[PDB]
C-alpha cells in the first residue's frame, strides 16, 4: 500500500524507493 | 536633494517623453500558460 | 545544408551579425564611390566591441556620423545578446541543469565583466554626486564616537615602538598564517614561488623585516594595484583579492598589532560577535540561554510581548567612505597607522584587461579589513542602540560584562531592547515590550504608514519549514508589532551610511 | 456504526479476494459510548479515541466545524 | 539523377492539412465580418475594464 | 602501501592512472566476477 | 523551563549541496583517492557542525544520501561500468590500510 | 630592480610589439616578468610621465586636494597629471619645506 | 565619406564635508 | 508508474477531523471522487459479479 | 539634528565662517560623446 | 500635373506596447482580428491582444531571429522563419511545432503564403527562393536566378504569383508552376527591401532608398515615381483606401496617397525611453483587418500603435 508514503517514482533518487513500516512502533 | 546613486534616474520618463494622451503598456510575464490553445478545437 | 547546433551559436551568430552590417551600410548607405573600405567598418565593429568589453570609451575622432550610429546599433544588439545569454545560464547553472564545464567558466568570465562595468560606473557616480553622506550625519557620526570612546575611557593605540618586545611573536603568527595558503605546495607558479621566498627570508631574518615594515608603515602611501577574481559557488560568487607580497606581509604584521592592542585596551564590546571565546555552536546556545534566562521572560499575563528581529546591515563593505573613515580611525590609532590604512584602501583594481579605481568602498581582501569591519560594525552598534542602553549593555569600564548579561535586574528590566548580538554584519536583536509600549509604538507606526486595507498580513515572511501548528500566527496586533519594531529600528540608520 | 462504514466493502472484498460481498443498509440509530459533556476528558487530535470518548469528540468537532 | 539516400525525418508525417473550420474562422466568416464596429467594441469593453480596475 | 625537468602541457595535467590501476588489480577479483548482468564473454589476448 | 528545537537551515543545505557538486565537477582531474578525501573532508565539516541539527532535518538525510550515491557513481564512471556487482560495498568502505577508499557514510541510514 | 640595460631592452621591446603583449616581453628579460614588465612602463619609462617641475598652479591644486580627499594618492594623482608616486613625494616635499 | 582605418569631476560638497569635519 | 503530471486548506484542519479508520490508498481507488482531489484522467472500475 | 553643542555650534560656524571653493571649483561625423558614455559606464549618459 | 489626391486624415499615435528584449523584426494579424503576432530577435514569438495589447501568449522555439512570421488563412497554423536557417511549422490548437521546412543554406529573410493552394514560399540569404508543399514538407521548386540576397518575396494568385525583390538591386517576377523567372526590372539602383501588391488594383510597389516606384501587372510596366523619403526603406504596405505607408530604418515613416503618389504625412517617433537616437528603426508594418489601426515593429523594442484621427477636415489639413 501507497499510504501516502514512499516517493512517486523511485527513479531518480539513488534508492530503490523500498518502504517498511516501523517494526518497533509500539 | 543629494540623491543617493540607488535612486539617480536618467531617462525622462515614458508620459514625458510620449504625451499625457497614448497609452503605454508594459508587458513582461504574461497571462494565459502555454497550455490553454489559441485556436481552440471542437467536440 | 547543416543545422545550426549548440556548438557553431556564437559562430553563426558572427556570421550574421556581420553579414547584416555588411548588407546593412558598407553597401546601402554609401556614397563613398571608390571601394567602400567596409572592410575597414568591419574592423571597426569588431573593436568597438572589444572597447564595450573592456569599458574603454570607444570613440575614433574623425568617421562620419552614419557609420558611427551603424556600427553603436550593432553593438548593442550584440551586447544585448550577450548580456541575456549571461542571465539564462545564470539560473540554469544556480539551479542546477548544466554540469557542461565550459559553460560554467564562460559563465564566470561574463560575470566578473560585468560586474566590474557596474562597479566602475558605481565609483565614477561617487566623484560625481559627491560624497553621500552629509556634512550633518558624519558630524553626528563623528561626535557620537567621541562620546563612546570618552566614556569608556579607551586609551588610544600607539605606533608599534621601536624596542616592542613582542614584535617577533607577532611576526611568526604573521608568517605562519601566510604559509598555511600553501601548505600543499603545488606547481604553485612564479607569484606563488616568490611570496614563499619572501616569507622564508623574513623567518631568517626577523629584523631587516620588522625595519621593513616600520618603514612602509611610516613612509608608504601609494601602492602598487591589486588584482581581482571570483569564487564560483554555484549560487553567488565571491570577489577574491590578491595583493602584492612585500605589502601582504606589511599588513599580515599591522592586522595581528592592531587586534593584539584592541583587545588588551578592550575596544570591542562583548556584542561584537565572530568572537575568539566560542564557536558558532555555542553561541547559538548562549542566546537561547540568555534569552530563557531574563526576568520573567515567558509570561503573557499583562499582555506582554516579546519581538525577536534579525536582518543584515544591506551594504557595508561598499558604502564605507574613505574620508569619514580615516577620521573615525584617528581617534582610535596614531595618525601614521590610520593614514596607512586608509590609504591602502585606495587602489587599482585590475581583471583581465580592465582597470578602475577605488574611492569609496572597502577592499575587504585586505588583511585588516577584519579590523576596519568590526570598528565601523561598532559605529553602527551605537546608532542602532543609543549611548545609554549600549553602556547599560557594555557596563561600566571598571568592570565590564560578559556577553548577555547586565549588572543588575534594574538595568537589564529598564528598556526593551534587552540583547544585541552582531554577527560580522548581521544583527540580531531581542525587544521586550509590555503593553502599553506596544500600543504607542503601534500608534506612531500607523499613523506614519497607515494600514487601513489589512495588507500587513500580506508581506508578512515566516518559516515555511516548521508544521503550521509550529509556524507564526499572523493576528493583526502581531504582525502590527512586527512591523511597527522593524519600521523604528530602520530609521535610527541613515540611508547613506547603511540600511536594513 | 454508520462512521465504521466506511470503505468496508473494499476492505472486505480485497482480504477475500472478492469472494465475499457487502451490501448495506440503515437499520437504526444506536447510543453513542461517549459521555458528551465532560471537560476534563481532552483530544489528542488525530490519534484514534477509545469508546469512554466517542461522543465527547464528536460534539468538539461536529461544533468546530458548525457550532461554534 | 535522383539518389536513393533517404532520412529519419523525410519518413511520411502529418499527411492530412487541418482546415480550418466553421466555428474558428473559416475564410466564409471572414467574408462577411464587419471589423471596425467589432473592434471599436471590444476596445470600449476593454477600457471599460480597466476603468474598474482603476 | 607505499608510503629539474620540465613537463609538457598534456604530462602538467590529466590524471595519473597509475593508482587508479592499483586500485584495480587490488580490488578485481570483484569488479571482475563471473556472476554478471548483461555482459559479453571474452578471453584475455594470450 | 523550555525546549529549543534545531535544524540545519535551508541556506545551509543548499552550500553543502554546492560544495559537493564543484567536487564532482573538478574531478576529471583528480584520483580516487582525492575525490573520496574530499567528499571526506566535506561531510566531517558539516556533521561537527551541525551534529543534532542533523538528525532532526529530514531533508538532509535525502540530500546526504543523494550526494553520497553521486559520488560512489562517479568512482564507478571513472572506471567503465556501473554494474551493482563489480562494486560492492566492500570497495568503497574498506579503510585505506586494507586498500580500500577509504569513504565515511551517512547514506546507509532508514529515512 | 633595473638597470639601464634592461631598461633599453624593454624600450625596444615594448615599441615594436604594442603596449599590452606583456608576456612575450616577458619572454624577452631574463628573470623579468610581466607584472613587473606594465609597472616599470606604466610608472617610469612612459614618455606622456613628465620629470619637470612644479608649475606653481600644479602645487596649489596639489595642496588644495591633499586636504580634500587626504591619503588617497591614487585617486588624487590624476587629477593634477603626474604619478601618485611623484605627487606624494612632492606633497611631503612641500610640507617640510614649510616645516 | 571618407572612412579613417582602426588601428574628473569633482563635486564642491567635498569641501564642505572635510572642513566641517576640521571644525 | 511515472508520475503523470508532477499551501493551506481548511478541510486538513487537525482540530476538526475524526479519524476511525485511517484511509488507505485501496479506499482511494476503490472511490476515485470521493476519496481524491482533481481526479484526472481516471477510470472508475467497480465490479459485483 | 540637536544632538549635542558641538553639532550646533560646528553647524554655527560652519555656516557663518565658510565661502566658496576655488581650485575643485574650477577643477570639476559627430564628437563622440555618445560612443564613448555607451561603451562605458564611468561617464555621464548621453543619448543624442 | 495630376488630379488632386484625395484627402485622407492624419494618424496619431495612441499606443506603445513594450515587452521585447531585442529588436522587433516581423508583425502580423490574425484573420479575425482578434490578436496580432510579432517575431523578434530575442528568438521569441509573442502573441498580443489586439484590443488592449495584453500579451497573451509567447512561444520560444527558434534559435536565433526570427526574421518572419505569417498566418495561414486555411488552416490554424502559424508559419515562423529565421535566421537559423529554419522554417517552422506552429500549430495553433496545441501551441505546438509540428512540422519544419529544411533545406535552405543561410538566414531565412521572409516568407510568404500562397492563398488559395497550401504551399510556401521563402527567401534567403544563399540568392534562392524555395517552394513548399506545406503539407509534405518537400521543395517543389527552387527560384534560382538572383544574385544575391533575396531580401523579399510576395505570392498573388494572379498572375505572375510571385515576387522577389533582392539585394543585387534587380526585382523578378517568376512563374511557379514553371519555376522560372519571366520579368527582370532592374530600374532601382539600390538594393530592395520591400515590394506590396494592391489589394484591388493589379499593380504592386516596390521600395529601395532611391524612391519607391509603381508598377502594373502582369509584364511589370513602369508607372510612377514615388520620392521625398530618401532612407533605407524597410517596409511598404498598402491599405484599402490608397493609403501607402512607407516606414524606413532611420525611424521616420511617411503616409502617401497610392493612386497620385502624394506625401502627405510624415511621423518621426521618439524612442522608448533608455534608447539611443541610432536605435530608432522600423522593420515591420501592418495594418489590421478593419484597416483602421496600424501597428509598426521597431527598432527599440517596441511596438507602435497609430489610429486615424476622427477630428480632422480637408480645412484643417489642407492638400498642397
Amino acid at each position: 500500500m501507497y499510504n501516502g508514503i514512499g516517493l512517486p517514482t523511485p527513479r531518480g533518487s539513488g534508492t530503490n524507493g523500498y518502504v517498511q513500516r516501523n517494526l518497533s512502533l509500539v | 536633494e543629494v540623491v543617493l546613486h540607488e535612486d539617480k534616474k536618467y531617462y525622462p520618463t515614458a508620459e514625458e517623453v510620449y504625451g499625457p494622451e497614448v497609452e503605454t503598456i508594459v508587458q513582461e510575464e504574461d497571462t494565459q500558460p502555454l497550455t490553454e490553445p489559441i485556436i481552440k478545437p471542437v467536440k | 545544408a547543416k543545422t545550426v547546433t549548440k556548438q557553431r551559436v556564437e559562430s553563426h551568430f558572427d556570421l550574421e551579425l556581420r553579414a547584416a552590417v555588411m548588407h546593412d551600410i558598407l553597401d546601402m548607405m554609401p556614397e563613398g564611390i571608390k571601394q567602400n573600405k567596409a572592410r575597414t567598418i568591419l574592423q571597426h565593429l569588431s573593436e568597438a566591441w572589444r572597447c564595450w568589453k573592456a569599458n574603454i570609451p570607444w570613440k575614433v575622432p574623425g568617421l562620419p556620423t552614419p557609420i558611427e550610429n551603424m556600427i553603436l546599433r550593432y553593438v548593442k544588439a550584440k551586447a544585448d545578446w550577450w548580456t541575456n545569454t549571461a542571465h539564462y545560464n545564470r539560473e540554469r547553472i544556480r539551479r542546477g541543469a548544466t554540469v557542461d564545464k565550459t559553460v560554467c567558466k564562460k559563465n564566470l568570465g561574463r560575470l566578473t565583466r560585468l560586474y566590474l562595468k557596474a562597479e566602475q560606473e558605481r565609483q565614477h557616480n561617487y566623484l560625481k554626486d559627491g560624497p553621500y553622506i552629509t556634512a550633518e550625519e558624519a558630524v553626528a557620526v563623528y561626535t557620537t564616537t567621541v562620546h563612546w570612546l570618552e566614556s569608556r575611557r579607551f586609551s588610544p593605540i600607539p605606533f608599534p615602538p621601536l624596542s616592542y618586545k613582542h614584535d617577533t611573536k607577532l611576526l611568526i603568527l604573521a608568517l605562519e598564517r601566510l604559509k598555511e595558503a600553501y601548505s600543499v605546495k603545488s606547481r604553485l607558479n612564479q607569484s606563488q614561488r616568490e611570496e614563499l621566498g619572501l616569507i622564508e627570508q623574513a623567518y631568517d631574518n626577523p629584523h631587516e623585516a620588522l625595519s621593513r615594515i616600520k618603514r612602509h608603515l611610516l613612509t608608504q602611501r601609494a601602492f602598487k594595484e591589486v588584482g581581482i577574481e571570483f569564487m564560483d559557488l554555484y549560487s553567488h560568487l565571491v570577489p577574491v583579492y590578491d595583493v602584492e607580497p612585500l605589502e601582504k606581509i606589511t599588513d599580515a604584521y599591522l592586522d595581528q598589532y592592531l587586534w593584539y592592542e584592541a583587545d588588551k585596551r578592550r575596544l570591542f564590546p562583548p556584542w561584537i560577535k565572530p568572537a575568539d571565546t566560542e564557536p558558532p555552536p555555542l553561541l547559538v546556545y548562549k542566546w537561547c540561554q540568555g534569552i530563557n534566562n531574563l526576568q520573567d521572560v515567558w509570561e503573557t499575563s499583562e499582555g506582554e510581548c516579546n519581538v525577536m528581529l534579525e536582518s543584515r546591515f544591506e551594504k557595508m563593505y561598499e558604502k564605507i567612505d574613505l574620508t569619514l573613515l580615516n577620521r573615525l580611525l584617528r581617534l582610535i590609532v596614531d595618525h601614521n597607522i590610520a593614514d596607512y590604512m586608509t590609504a591602502k584602501n585606495n587602489v587599482v583594481i585590475n581583471y583581465k584587461d580592465m582597470n578602475h579605481t577605488n574611492s569609496y568602498g572597502i577592499i575587504r581582501g585586505l588583511q585588516f579589513a577584519s579590523f576596519i569591519v568590526q570598528y565601523y560594525g561598532l559605529v553602527m552598534d551605537l546608532l542602532v542602540l543609543g549611548l545609554h542602553r549600549a553602556s547599560e549593555m557594555a557596563g561600566p569600564p571598571q568592570m565590564p560584562n560578559d556577553f548577555l548579561s547586565f549588572q543588575d535586574i534594574a538595568t537589564e528590566a529598564a528598556h526593551p531592547i534587552r540583547l544585541f548580538c552582531r554577527y560580522i554584519d548581521r544583527i540580531h536583536i531581542f525587544f521586550r515590550f509590555t503593553a502599553d509600549e506596544a500600543r504607542d509604538l503601534i500608534q506612531r507606526y500607523l499613523t506614519e504608514h497607515p494600514d487601513p486595507n489589512n495588507e500587513n498580513i500580506v508581506g508578512y515572511n515566516n518559516k515555511k519549514c516548521w508544521p503550521r501548528d509550529a509556524r507564526m500566527r499572523l493576528m493583526k496586533h502581531d504582525v502590527n508589532l512586527g512591523r511597527a519594531v522593524f519600521w523604528d529600528i530602520k530609521n535610527r540608520l541613515p540611508r547613506s551610511v547603511t540600511t536594513v | 456504526p454508520a462512521i465504521d462504514s466506511f470503505g468496508f466493502e473494499t476492505d472486505l472484498r480485497t482480504h477475500t479476494q472478492g469472494q465475499a460481498f457487502s451490501l448495506s443498509v440503515f437499520h437504526h440509530w444506536q447510543i453513542v459510548p461517549g459521555d458528551p459533556l465532560d471537560k476534563s476528558i481532552v483530544i489528542r487530535p488525530l490519534e484514534p479515541q477509545p469508546a469512554p470518548h466517542l461522543a465527547r469528540e464528536f460534539m468538539i468537532k461536529t461544533r468546530r466545524r458548525k457550532g461554534l | 539523377q535522383l539518389s536513393k539516400q533517404y532520412s529519419s525525418r523525410d519518413l511520411p508525417s502529418h499527411t492530412k492539412i487541418k482546415y480550418r473550420q466553421t466555428t474558428q474562422d473559416a475564410p466564409e466568416e471572414v467574408r462577411n465580418r464587419d471589423f471596425r464596429r467589432e473592434l471599436e467594441e471590444r476596445e470600449r469593453a476593454a477600457a471599460r475594464e480597466k476603468n474598474r480596475d482603476r | 602501501w607505499e608510503k629539474w625537468k620540465k613537463l609538457t602541457n598534456a604530462q602538467r595535467s590529466g590524471l595519473n592512472q597509475i593508482p587508479n590501476r592499483r586500485f584495480t588489480l587490488w580490488w578485481s577479483p570483484t569488479i571482475n566476477r563471473a556472476n554478471v548482468y548483461v555482459g559479453f564473454q571474452v578471453q584475455l589476448d594470450l | 523551563t523550555a525546549q529549543c528545537f534545531l535544524r540545519v537551515d535551508d541556506e545551509s543545505m543548499q552550500r553543502f549541496h554546492n560544495r559537493v557538486r564543484q567536487i564532482l565537477m573538478a574531478s576529471g582531474s583528480t584520483t580516487f583517492t582525492k575525490i573520496v578525501n574530499k567528499w571526506n573532508t566535506a561531510l566531517i565539516g558539516l556533521m561537527t557542525y551541525f551534529r543534532e541539527a542533523v538528525v532532526n532535518t529530514q531533508e538532509l538525510l535525502d540530500l546526504l544520501v543523494k550526494c553520497e550515491n553521486k559520488i560512489q557513481t562517479r568512482i564507478k564512471i571513472g572506471l567503465n561500468s556501473k554494474m551493482p556487482s563489480r562494486f560492492p560495498p566492500v570497495v568503497f568502505y574498506t579503510p585505506k590500510e586494507l586498500g580500500g577508499l577509504g569513504m565515511l557514510s551517512m547514506g546507509h541510514v532508514l529515512i | 630592480v633595473w638597470r639601464n640595460t634592461e631598461d633599453e631592452i624593454l624600450k625596444a621591446a615594448v615599441m615594436k610589439y604594442g603596449k599590452n603583449q606583456w608576456s612575450r616581453i616577458a619572454s624577452l628579460l631574463h628573470r623579468k616578468s610581466a607584472k613587473q614588465c606594465k609597472a616599470r612602463w606604466y610608472e617610469w619609462l612612459d614618455p606622456s610621465i613628465k620629470k619637470t617641475e612644479w608649475s606653481r598652479e600644479e602645487e596649489e591644486k596639489l595642496l588644495h586636494l591633499a586636504k580634500l580627499m587626504p591619503t588617497q594618492w591614487r585617486t588624487i594623482a590624476p587629477i593634477i597629471g603626474r604619478t601618485a608616486a611623484q605627487c606624494l613625494e612632492h606633497y611631503e616635499f612641500l610640507l617640510d619645506k614649510a616645516a | 565619406w571618407k572612412i579613417p582605418p582602426c588601428i574628473v569631476h569633482i563635486n564642491e560638497n567635498f569641501a564642505k564635508l572635510a572642513e566641517a569635519l576640521y571644525i | 508508474f511515472e508520475p503523470l503530471v508532477r499551501d493551506w486548506n481548511e478541510f486538513n484542519d487537525i482540530n476538526k477531523i475524526i479519524i476511525r479508520q485511517p484511509i488507505r490508498t485501496e479506499y482511494k481507488i476503490a472511490f476515485p471522487y470521493l476519496y481524491n482531489n482533481l481526479p484526472h484522467h481516471v477510470h472508475l472500475t467497480w465490479y459485483h459479479t | 539634528k540637536n544632538t549635542n553643542a558641538e553639532t550646533r555650534e560646528t553647524l554655527q560656524e560652519l555656516y557663518k565662517e565658510f565661502k566658496g571653493d576655488e581650485i575643485l571649483a574650477a577643477t570639476m561625423y559627430s564628437t563622440g560623446k555618445v560612443s564613448a558614455s555607451f561603451t562605458s559606464t564611468a561617464m555621464v549618459p548621453e543619448t543624442t | 500635373t495630376m488630379p488632386k489626391p484625395q484627402w485622407h486624415p492624419p494618424w496619431k499615435l495612441y499606443r506603445v506596447i513594450s515587452g521585447h528584449l531585442g529588436w522587433v523584426r516581423c508583425i502580423a494579424v490574425e484573420p479575425g482580428n482578434q490578436w496580432f503576432v510579432t517575431g523578434s530577435a530575442d528568438r521569441t514569438i509573442k502573441i498580443w491582444d489586439l484590443a488592449s495589447g495584453k500579451l497573451k501568449l509567447s512561444l520560444t522555439g527558434h534559435i536565433s531571429t526570427v526574421r518572419g512570421v505569417i498566418v495561414s488563412t486555411r488552416s490554424p497554423y502559424l508559419f515562423s522563419c529565421g535566421e537559423d536557417k529554419q522554417v517552422k511549422c506552429w500549430d495553433l490548437e496545441y501551441n505546438k511545432v509540428i512540422r519544419h521546412y529544411h533545406g535552405h543554406l543561410s538566414a531565412v529573410y521572409g516568407l510568404d503564403l500562397h492563398p488559395t493552394i497550401d504551399v510556401l514560399v521563402t527567401c534567403s540569404r544563399d540568392s534562392t527562393a524555395r517552394i513548399w508543399d506545406v503539407r509534405t514538407k518537400a521543395s517543389v521548386h527552387t527560384l534560382s536566378g538572383h544574385t544575391n540576397a533575396v531580401a523579399t518575396v510576395r505570392c498573388q494568385a494572379a498572375e505572375p504569383q510571385i515576387i522577389t525583390g533582392s539585394h543585387d538591386t534587380t526585382i523578378r517576377l517568376w512563374d511557379l508552376v514553371a519555376g522560372k523567372t519571366r520579368v527582370t526590372l532592374t530600374n532601382h539602383k539600390k538594393s530592395v527591401r520591400a515590394v506590396v501588391l494592391h489589394p484591388r488594383h493589379y499593380t504592386f510597389a516596390s521600395g529601395s532608398p532611391d524612391n519607391i516606384k509603381q508598377w502594373k501587372f502582369p509584364d511589370g510596366s513602369f508607372i510612377q515615381n514615388l520620392s521625398g523619403h530618401n532612407a533605407i526603406i524597410n517596409t511598404l504596405t498598402v491599405n484599402s483606401d490608397g493609403v501607402l505607408v512607407s516606414g524606413a530604418d532611420n525611424g521616420t515613416m511617411h503616409l502617401w496617397d497610392w493612386r497620385t503618389g502624394y506625401n502627405f504625412q510624415r511621423v518621426h517617433a521618439a524612442v522608448q525611453p533608455g534608447s539611443l537616437d541610432s536605435e530608432s528603426g522600423i522593420f515591420a508594418c501592418a495594418f489590421d483587418q478593419s484597416e483602421s489601426r496600424l501597428l509598426t515593429a521597431e527598432a527599440d523594442k517596441t511596438i507602435k500603435v497609430y489610429r486615424e484621427d476622427d477630428t480632422a477636415t480637408e480645412e484643417t489639413h489642407p492638400v498642397s
